């Protein structure tokens, strides 16, 4: 099971792929402050 | 004296010997002199003198009993003492019997003090004083390990394990000591388990063995998306894998799965790494200013900002990583000074210094690495040629600092010499692109520092020359358009010549007519974008390109007329010709055999047949004539082309030629034949030998080839009918080749049987083949058991089958009871007086089946060794000569007189293989892991005779089960008769049939358990290989 | 070289069983160690001396079926082995079994599975007449039993004896004492001891005893010198008397029969409850104190005795006032002590572990960990550093550059010495807070593969098409290409 | 490995070069204590003499297969006689020591006898011939002393045994010597043809003229004498070429 | 480490399912399927087998472990058997004297690795007697058996030995093998009883993996 097992995943990272997503990303988590 | 002293002081007991040596001495002389002999010494002291040591005509007798009786009493001091007093002179003695002694005597330690043992050993390991036994090549660290490695259950921490291996040249053992704990421990194991694993990691990538790296991070690895990237990096492409590292990082910071340190600390690295590989350089240069890093050199200014400008940034970064130095900081601190040399800042006795400095660094490195050259020692390599030609560079300064005023061409001679040395001097192509960009940005910035002293022409055009060079190679890596697209920019150089900057303009145009731009907007735009200026050539091949574009689509008219005036453009030029010939060819197989295009496509392939790898082309040219034709309009185009044929490339499909002889197209091969004959006569003969109105023309050719070269054809006639006649099989030969054929259909018969195989009877042909074997085979033990078989008319298969099985093994015995070893001057006298009978050179059989291009180099026999060597073999007894060579190296050769009836299909399959073999070495990715399909070397002598290359020490999977049976002692056809067994019991008649798979696989599970453990080669090559390298 | 029918034929002849009390190559090998590590273990027979670890066949199937290895083997993307497919098989035997097993249960066919009986309360609380006179039935019949048996073994032992007498002479013979006569006068006025135990013979009785099934030597049919060699005494004034008629007058209690404690009516053949024979088994055990770890003993040679650290100066860096700090978490605090204090201040081995990094890792230059600034850190966090304490070489240059670095951090407010910060304020350099400087890579590298597609899109959007007039065959071009051959 | 490059090389002291040869005669005695004898040696032997007088031993031990007794490891044979030749070949060496040269001569001798012993055993049903083919090839004359010496003890032990030169050579390892010889005459190594040539000189000078047998092999003889006169080109020492052109002259008539 | 929750919330749920069945099954009856120990069997240990992978699965392999002396316990020593409690009578002597008792080893029928108890030296009662105290025997491990004109009968040796082998059979110190196996019970022989058990294991095996 520690070899053959992976954790889970959701698809949401189809809107973060695109450079747009990028900077708002990177701008809500340079301001999670 | 001293060692009787401290000897007889200390306890007689082995195990508190071995605690004193391990936990007490302190080796004040700090191991210079390994002390490792006074430890054995020590060790030694403890055994007992009284001859244990065993392993595992009156008058006359009386005397050797008298002899036996003093060659008896052989006291363990006769043996010891002589290899105390021999382990002083070389330490290989001291290493050896430590390895030996020293897990007997940590098996003498009972379970109560092992950890205190382990304890003392540990310490006894971390002291410093051995940094100054790094050098010793059998130092004390190395045979310490190994001795520990030996003795089983002895587990050191993994860190110091990897230290220990890394800076004392005990790679290999460290690498046993992590291998043996990584696997095989308990769950409770799973800390101790990861940080061997990583250890192993450490050392792994330390060797630049990044295929097994790989596999165990994608065997450790937990996440998917790890496994992905790490894979698609390993095969080679670098931007999925990029893509791959940015998708786990975004899902991982976005939350969306579990968040762990641990491989996110690889992700991040591996996405710097694919970066730079991927040359991100302008990206990775704010990274790196913003974290801070050691690649800032690497990329600001080794491959962006100029190092004779804003020298003061770079020399602080220098100065602050030159800590711990290693080469690749050195090769900065030595460009450095040599820039400033061209300033005449520093002066050149300094870079001389720093040069010398960094040199003695890499010997230092070098020696290291293990002694066998691995993968790692390639980066090394690179460095030396760095070094070398870094001081060549700084003479180009210095002669180039006194430029004689407007008398350039003073010093241009040896400028020149100096450029074309450096031109012919680049790393394959199979090497990393890492070492390639390293190389052409120092020439770079090389050839930038000449033009900026240069300001009937003296310009860089060395700069283009380069860029084209990366270029291609960057193509032949199947790298994305980034690097390409970076590289013809840098092509069309600022401020260039005029011829230059057309060129590169012209390459630019190429590149996307190679895009969908311009093969979208037509021939206007891919071929003619001004890309034609005074190069007819690169006019021609880009009117290819956008032919081969258009056939691409269904644009059949439009890629003729741009084939047709790419050939037009330049009809000398071989690419054009090829593509319109493959181009006709696939109209041919999609259009069906109503239009005769092979007129045309025969005729383009003869004319572009002028050119290395053109065997694709004779090929095609072969398959095209095989097919239909009614009036011969392909033969006579094929006779009517005047072009030149090449006779050389031929002489691969010469199977396959001399058997279309036989059909339709014998007009069109016996010219080729003929002319293939002439000029290289032995690649021929044997073949046309073999091969003997069909046969007229080979008789045809055959008195071609006595006519020309007599002497020749004389002598290989001679040798072949005297390896023909001379060597033959004996009646126990035969009788143990039908012994085995009928087993073999026994065999089959018992097990392929749907039956439960419960004695079922055999037909009529068994006791025919057994009233055959036993009337044709000689009076013995098979004879009988044949006879015996023959007595029943219709026996059960089992007992035909073990009459067969006991008939087979006397005849194995039998065979095997005859020496191997022989001479070859009794068997043959011909053969051993061959080389001074001879009149002229002769190669060895086979060599012309390589894909070598020229007959200069082959190798020449010299001489038949006079020892025959006879063996035993899967079909029957073989005899193996042993051919000498000119060079002076030995091409061991195996005849076999019964040969197949099937071994042209095994010669074709093997051509097939060789071909593929041959464009599988060239590849970039399948070379650069050195992949190769180890075919054997096959000639067939006559009909009969067969000789491939069987060099010794081939021993069958088939043979290594025959060693574990014997040395267990177990039957060789026990697992048969356990099959068999189980299976007729398992059909028991009283209730219905159970599943076939099933109760067949639990049979084989049974068989896996007790039979045949699981663990048999590994550990027969644990006892054959004693040295874990 | 046995015949292929002789092999299919042995292995249906059954195998030779080896009982579960029988030496099977694996035991302590006798006493062959100490005395002292050795301890006797007296068992009844009812009881085994050794058990497998086991867990209820319900917990597997459960642990099992949480969550099947066969959904996983479709689905995997590491290389296989046959050994995930033997427990895939296994499992799935785990799950049909129990299957099986619950289906024969709902059936109420299944033996280990019975009601609760009843008992009665008033025997089992006191003992009638007839429970004593049966307790003296098993106590008497026991004895007369192995009375019988140890009469006959007697009676051969001294018919053998006899018969050795008849054979090899006078020589058994007792060595006779002198006889002390008395006169006329003294009739005018007128093992063999100690509490002896003697045993029994094993049952065989008559028939099959002349055969004299021995060891070695006749068996020993009297023991009264009770000494056991001081050895077996213990055990043998310690074992329980066996089938007592009275329990010493405690209370009264009843014995009852096997079948009657069970609640179990043992239906089936496995459920057979123990035969009770009341018999104690021998057995030697290693003693679980000598497994134990123990200090290491031994005798030293000429020296070697109390030969007994020093923390020498690793090399120093030359002078220098150009260096930046590295800035050491708690995390690395605790480890750097823990290994100091372990790794025997070997100041390589310590850097070494410190800056173990798995995947091409670039060091960053707050993070990098040399041996130098593992004994910076070290002397920083120690508090109680002496210059002059240090003794090795080195130590002279070190503490130049000791004093050098005070010198400039005192000096120059620039801090040279490496400085320790929590968790809490992370700093640019470290891993920590690597994701923002990276992101922004990331999005720089999204921008450029975006300028690379959008830019190739548009033009690759273009369309155009040509005459093909006056196309020329192949043919006429090798003429042509003859011709300017043979004109060359 | 190295116990043989201390005893050829003559750089270190001659104390380590005895202790190697120490521990190479000790190895070597090991191996020779290992295939012993039956004890009964006296009786077993004559009843030997006369089964192969009946000449009939050779048929029986077969059965009706005709290997009948088993053997493990072949390829671990091959290297432990490979491991016997090179460790008498260092015997033979050791003899030019002057220290040696006593315990090596006695050794030598005792070898030899039970080597001739063992062969007769086994034709009552080797590898002594290499090491003398290599002792009779070395360059220093001490070696070759020695190896001729132990020829002429190994001929002087089979007509001790057999009693007499004509019933000797009918079964004794003197035929396997012989057919060695022209062998090794055959081979490509200049150093064993010179060892061949020379053996054969002695076998057809010194001893004790069995005519017979060698005009028997006469055409054998010649052929191998004529191509090791062959294959010796002639930028060689011319030795072996002189050795057998006397050989061939002398030969030829003395027996015709 | 949400998988360390994940694995400890599937053993609570696993022990309170084996919780929740044994109080719906034991009020009113006696189950015995969840005790690991309660029907004691004392197996066989050939040496026959060497490999040792996967010891439940090569049902042919696992077959040559025949059951001996099949026993039931009380359940309070079936509870004794589970921790690390000695058994109630035992008697743990070290020199010459007594000390805590031991619990018993524990063995891997599978691992080959050395174990710390051996065979049963010797058994031994200790009973009062009419005559004294006795210390019977039996042997731990059981003998060989048997180590010894038309024919008168008294002459015939094949007869007296059937008379002394039928006398001798029933009432011996240690009983004959008489293992308790499903194969006499079946009609057919052994061999092919755990052939076809395993093939019908395996084939319900089989179809399970395929039902997912």
């Amino acid at each position: 099971l520690r070899l053959l097992d992976s954790p889970q995943s959701t698809g949401s990272i189809s809107q973060y792929l695109t450079s747009q997503g990028l900077t708002q990303l990177y701008n809500t988590l340079m301001s999670a402050d | 004296k001293l060692m009787s002293i401290l000897s007889d002081s200390l306890e007689l007991d082995i195990d508190k010997r071995l605690f004193y040596i391990i936990k007490d001495q302190n080796w004040e002389y700090l191991s210079d002199y390994p002390w490792l002999n006074q430890a054995l010494q020590l060790l030694y002291g403890s055994f007992h003198l009284d001859s244990p040591i065993r392993l595992s005509i009156i008058d006359f007798v009386a005397k050797h009993n008298e002899f036996l009786d003093s060659v008896r009493s052989l006291t363990a001091g006769d043996i010891l003492n002589p290899l105390i007093d021999i382990s002083y002179q070389s330490a290989e003695t001291i290493h050896n019997a430590w390895v030996v002694v020293f897990p007997v005597a940590y098996s003498a330690i009972e379970s109560r003090y092992e950890l205190e043992f382990t304890r003392a050993l540990v310490k006894l390991l971390f002291k410093d004083y051995h940094i100054r036994q790094q050098d010793a090549r059998p130092n004390v660290i190395k045979s310490l390990l190994d001795g520990v490695g030996k003795c089983p259950g002895l587990h050191l921490p993994p860190h110091l394990v990897k230290y220990l291996g890394s800076n004392y040249n005990a790679w290999y053992g460290a690498i046993k000591l992590l291998e043996e704990l990584s696997e095989g421990q308990g769950i409770d194991n799973q800390k101790i388990s990861d940080a061997n694993q990583d250890a192993l990691l450490e050392v792994y990538m330390s060797l630049q063995e990044d295929d097994m790296f790989y596999g165990t991070w994608r065997r450790r690895a937990k996440y998917f998306e790890t496994n992905a990237a790490l894979s698609y990096e390993q095969i080679g492409i670098w931007d999925k894998a990029l893509q791959l590292y940015e998708a786990a990082q975004i899902k991982a910071r976005s939350g969306v799965f579990p968040f762990g340190e641990s491989e996110y600390s690889l992700w991040e690295d591996h996405w710097i790494y694919c970066a730079e590989k991927l040359q991100h350089w302008e990206i990775l240069t704010e990274l790196a200013k913003h974290e801070g890093f050691t690649d800032l050199l690497l990329e600001c200014g080794w491959r962006g900002a100029d190092w004779i400008a804003d020298r003061e940034p770079l020399e602080q970064s220098v100065k602050t990583v030159m800590d711990i130095p290693t080469p690749r900081r050195q090769i900065f601190q030595t460009f450095l000074a040599l820039q400033g040399f061209s300033q005449q800042k520093d002066t050149l006795q300094d870079v001389s210094r720093l040069c010398d400095e960094g040199i003695q660094l890499t010997l230092r490195k070098w020696n290291a690495l293990p002694q066998r050259v691995t993968r790692a020692h390639i980066g090394l390599l690179h460095t030396f040629q760095q070094y070398v030609e870094l001081m060549e560079a700084s003479q180009v300064y210095s002669s180039l600092v006194t430029t004689n005023a407007q008398n350039l061409d003073v010093k241009s001679q040896e400028l020149k010499r100096v450029l074309q040395a450096w031109r012919e001097r680049l790393p394959n192509v199979w090497d990393d692109i890492n070492i390639w960009n390293d190389l052409v940005t120092w020439r770079q910035h090389v050839f930038g520092v000449i033009n900026r002293v240069y300001m009937a022409y003296r310009g860089y055009h060395e700069m283009a020359w380069v860029i084209n060079r990366f270029a291609h190679v960057a193509r032949k890596h199947e790298m994305p358009e980034v690097c390409i697209n970076q590289l013809t920019k840098i092509y069309t150089l600022p401020n260039i010549e005029i011829q230059e900057a057309f060129l590169k303009l012209r390459e630019q145009a190429k590149c996307h007519y190679q895009n969908s731009s311009e093969l979208n907007t037509g021939l206007d735009v891919i071929s003619n974008t001004n890309l034609v200026y005074f190069a007819t050539q690169q006019k021609a091949e880009f009117f290819t390109l956008k032919g081969m574009f258009l056939a691409k689509l269904n644009a059949k008219d439009e890629a003729n007329q741009a084939f047709a005036t790419a050939v037009q453009i330049d009809l000398n030029l071989p690419k054009a010709w090829a593509e319109w010939g493959f181009f006709n060819d696939r109209r041919f197989k999609e259009n069906p055999e109503e239009i005769f295009h092979a007129k045309n496509a025969i005729s383009c392939y003869l004319q572009a047949a002028g050119l290395g790898k053109t065997r694709k082309l004779l090929c095609r040219i072969l398959w095209l004539i095989s097919l239909d034709d009614a009036a011969g309009s392909l033969a006579k185009t094929f006779e009517d082309h005047h072009g030149e044929s090449p006779v050389w490339y031929w002489i691969t499909f010469v199977p396959q030629l001399l058997t279309s002889l036989s059909h339709k197209e014998a007009k069109i091969v016996r010219h080729i034949l003929i002319q293939i004959a002439k000029s290289y006569p032995q690649s021929l003969h044997f073949q046309l030998r073999t091969t003997k109105q069909p046969w007229q023309d080979v008789e045809e050719i055959m008195g071609i080839l006595k006519t020309a070269y007599p002497l020749l054809a004389l002598s290989l006639e001679s040798l072949v009918d005297q390896l023909n006649q001379r060597f033959k099989c004996n009646a126990d030969e035969d009788a143990y080749r039908l012994v085995i054929v009928l087993y073999n259909d026994g065999v089959q018969q018992m097990n392929r049987v749907a039956n439960p195989r419960e004695e079922v009877k055999l037909p009529a042909a068994t006791e025919a083949s057994i009233s055959r074997f036993a009337d044709s085979v000689l009076p013995k033990n098979i004879r009988e058991v044949f006879e015996q078989d023959i007595i029943a008319c219709n026996p059960n298969l089992e007992t035909y089958i073990s009459k067969l099985r006991k008939w087979r093994d006397c005849l194995e015995e039998k065979l095997d009871r005859s020496y191997g070893k022989a001479d070859l001057e009794r068997v043959s006298l011909h053969l051993s007086l061959f080389h001074h009978q001879k009149f002229e050179d002769i190669e060895i059989p086979g060599q012309y089946l390589l894909h070598k291009d020229n007959n200069n180099h082959f190798i020449k026999i010299e001489r038949f060794l006079p020892t025959l060597d006879l063996v035993r073999g899967s079909n029957g007894c073989y005899k193996r000569m042993t051919i000498r060579g000119n060079d002076g190296s030995l091409h061991p050769f195996a005849v076999q007189f019964p040969a197949a009836r099937h071994c042209r299909r095994e010669e074709r399959i093997f051509q097939l293989f060789r071909i593929f073999d041959d464009a599988l070495s060239r590849k970039v990715q399948s070379r650069r892991r050195n992949i190769s399909l180890t075919l054997p070397i096959a000639v067939p002598l006559s009909p009969h005779i067969r000789i491939l290359n069987d060099d010794k020490r081939y021993t069958t999977l088939m043979g290594i089960y025959e060693e574990f049976c014997r040395r267990k002692g177990q039957s060789r056809d026990e697992p048969f008769a356990y099959t068999i067994q189980k299976l007729r019991a398992a059909f028991d008649p009283r209730l219905p049939k159970p599943d076939i798979v099933s109760v067949r696989a639990e049979v084989l599970a049974s068989i896996q358990s007790t039979l045949v453990p699981s663990t048999l080669l590994k550990d027969y090559y644990t006892e054959k290989f004693s040295n874990y390298e | 070289a046995p015949t292929l029918s002789s092999l299919i034929r042995k292995y249906a002849q059954d195998e030779v069983p080896i009982r579960p009390d029988d030496p099977t190559d694996r035991d302590l090998n006798f006493e062959l160690l100490d005395r002292n590590k050795t301890i006797i273990q007296a068992l009844p027979e009812i009881y085994p001396h050794k058990i497998a670890d086991s867990a209820s066949l319900t917990e597997l199937y459960y642990l099992t079926q949480t969550f099947p290895l066969a959904k996983l083997l479709p689905r995997s993307h590491k290389s296989l082995t046959t050994d995930a497919y033997e427990s895939a098989l296994l499992e799935g035997k785990i799950a049909v079994l129990y299957s099986r097993i619950e289906e024969l249960k709902r059936q109420r066919k299944w033996s280990l599975r019975q009601p609760k009986r009843f008992i009665d309360p008033f025997t089992r609380e006191s003992p009638t007449h007839w429970d004593h006179l049966l307790a003296e039935m098993k106590w008497l019949s026991v004895d007369i039993m192995e009375e019988r048996k140890f009469k006959a073994a007697s009676c051969v032992q001294l018919a053998q004896a006899v018969s050795d007498y008849w054979t090899y002479g006078k020589i058994v013979c007792i060595q006779r004492k002198p006889l002390i006569f008395l006169t006329d006068e003294e009739i005018k006025e007128r093992n063999p001891k100690d509490e002896i135990i003697p045993p029994a013979l094993p049952t065989y009785s008559m028939g099959d005893y002349k055969r004299l099934n021995q060891n070695a030597e006749p068996f020993k049919l009297h023991i009264g010198l009770d000494d056991f060699k001081k050895e077996d005494l213990v055990l043998v004034e310690k074992l329980p008397l066996s089938f007592i008629f009275d329990d010493n007058l405690s209370d009264s209690k009843k014995k009852l029969s096997e079948y009657e404690k069970a609640p179990i009516a043992a239906i089936s053949t496995l459920l057979a409850p123990p035969e009770d024979d009341e018999w104690y088994k021998i057995v030697i055990r290693r003693d679980p104190a000598s497994e134990l770890s123990a200090s290491l003993d031994y005798q030293k040679g000429l020296f070697g005795a109390s030969s007994q650290l020093k923390p020498p100066k690793p090399p120093p860096i030359k002078n220098l006032e150009l260096r930046t700090p590295t800035i050491w978490l708690p995390q690395d605090d605790k480890l750097l002590i823990r290994y100091v204090a372990e790794y025997a201040f070997n100041w390589d081995i310590i850097s070494a572990h410190l800056s173990a990094r798995p995947a091409r890792a670039y060091v960053a230059n707050i993070e990098r960990r040399t041996p130098w600034q593992c004994f910076e850190r070290y002397i920083q966090l120690n508090d109680k550093f002496q210059f002059t304490d240090m003794r090795g070489q080195y130590a002279q240059s070190a503490q130049a550059w000791l004093e050098a670095a005070h010198k400039t951090q005192s000096t120059t407010k620039r801090r040279i010495s490496p400085l320790g910060v929590g968790i809490e304020s992370i700093q640019r350099g470290h891993r920590r807070l690597r994701w923002g400087s990276m992101l922004d890579a990331m999005r720089k590298c999204m921008r450029r593969r975006e300028n690379i597609n959008r830019s190739s899109q548009v033009e690759r959007k273009h369309t155009s098409d040509d005459k093909r007039t006056n196309v020329p065959t192949p043919e006429e071009l090798s003429r042509l290409k003859y011709d300017r051959d043979k004109a060359i | 490995s190295a116990a043989f490059s201390l005893l050829t090389d003559p750089r270190p002291r001659i104390h380590y070069r005895i202790n190697s040869f120490k521990y190479i005669s000790g190895i070597f005695q090991l191996f020779l204590g290992a295939t012993q004898l039956p004890d009964d040696y006296a009786n077993r032997l004559k009843e030997s003499m006369d089964i192969i007088l009946e000449d009939t031993i050779a048929p029986d031990e077969p059965l009706n297969k005709l290997h009948h007794f088993p053997v493990k490891d072949i390829a671990k044979y091959d290297s432990q006689m490979e491991l016997l030749v090179k460790l008498l070949e260092s015997i033979f060496y050791a003899v030019s020591l002057q220290e040696v040269r006593e315990e090596s001569k006695a050794l030598i001798r005792g070898t030899c006898n039970h080597f001739i012993l063992l062969y007769f055993n086994k034709m009552v049903i080797n590898c002594i011939f290499d090491a003398i083919i290599y002792a009779l090839s070395s360059d220093n004359s001490a070696v070759r002393s020695m190896g001729l010496e132990s020829v002429q003890l190994i001929y002087d032990s089979c007509v001790e045994l057999f009693g007499n030169i004509d019933c000797a050579l009918k079964f004794a390892p003197l035929n396997v010597m012989c057919s060695k010889f022209i062998h090794c005459c055959f081979e490509e190594p200049y150093h064993k043809k010179l060892a061949g040539c020379i053996g054969l000189e002695m076998m057809l000078n010194s001893l004790d003229i069995p005519m017979k047998y060698f005009n028997a092999r006469q055409l054998e003889i010649i052929r191998a004498l004529f191509y090791v006169l062959r294959d010796t080109a002639p930028e060689l020492p011319c030795e072996v070429t002189n050795t057998a052109k006397r050989l061939i002259l002398n030969s030829l008539k003395e027996w015709n | 480490s949400t998988v360390l929750n994940e694995k400890d919330e599937a053993i609570n749920r696993a022990v309170a399912e084996k919780l929740r069945q044994r109080k719906e099954s034991d009020r009113g009856w006696v189950n015995l399927t969840d005790d690991p120990f309660n029907p004691f069997l004392q197996f066989t240990n050939p040496d026959s087998i060497l490999e040792k992978g996967h010891f439940p699965y090569s049902s042919i392999a696992a077959a040559l472990f025949e059951v001996d002396q099949s026993n039931y316990f009380d359940p309070e020593i079936t509870q004794l058997i589970k921790d690390k409690k000695p058994l109630p009578r035992t008697l743990c002597f070290k020199d010459n004297a007594l000390t805590t008792p031991l619990p018993p080893s524990i063995y891997e029928v599978a691992s080959n690795n050395k174990l710390d108890v051996t065979a049963p030296i010797c058994k031994v009662r200790k009973r009062m007697g009419r005559r004294g105290l006795w210390i019977d025997r039996k042997m731990t491990v059981d003998e060989p058996l048997d180590e010894f004109q038309g024919m008168n009968v008294y002459d015939s040796v094949d007869d007296a030995n059937s008379r002394l082998r039928s006398r001798f059979s029933f009432d011996r110190d240690v009983p004959l093998f008489n293992p308790v196996d499903p194969s006499e019970l079946n009609q057919i022989s052994s061999q092919t009883q755990s052939i076809r058990f395993g093939c019908m294991l395996l084939t319900k095996a089989y179809e399970q993996v395929h039902q997912a």
